[PDB]
């Protein structure tokens, strides 16, 4: 039990770091991902248009 | 993939059809210029046939 809460507080530990550190990042990514498709998918549709 | 080359592709033949836009209208001018110029041309070239005709025939 004593080594349960100590693993359990340790992934605590584990998932504050990952949100503060990991997920940033990996959230800037995505955006930047899906940005980028969005442009090209605009981009496309103005071409057609011009 | 396909909707990038796609898309390249469609800027490449806008930019070419605004340029064959305006180089079919200047071909099309210059004919109906070219048109015009040799009408004038023979219509002086057959007035000047009338005038020497009717020298001759006056002088005959």
């Amino acid at each position: 039990m004593s080594i349960f809460i100590g693993q359990l507080i340790g992934f605590a530990v584990i998932a504050f770091i990952i949100v503060k550190w990991v997920v940033p990042p990996v959230r800037t990514l995505m955006r930047n991902q899906q940005e980028a498709v969005r442009a090209a998918l605009a981009e496309s549709a103005e071409a057609a248009k011009k | 993939e396909a909707m990038l080359a796609k898309t390249a592709a469609d800027n490449r033949k806008s930019a070419e059809q605004v340029a064959a836009a305006q180089a079919d209208y200047e071909k099309e001018m210059a004919e109906a210029r070219a048109q015009a110029s040799a009408l004038r041309d023979e219509a002086r070239a057959a007035g000047r046939s009338v005038v020497d005709e009717k020298r001759a025939q006056a002088s005959g």
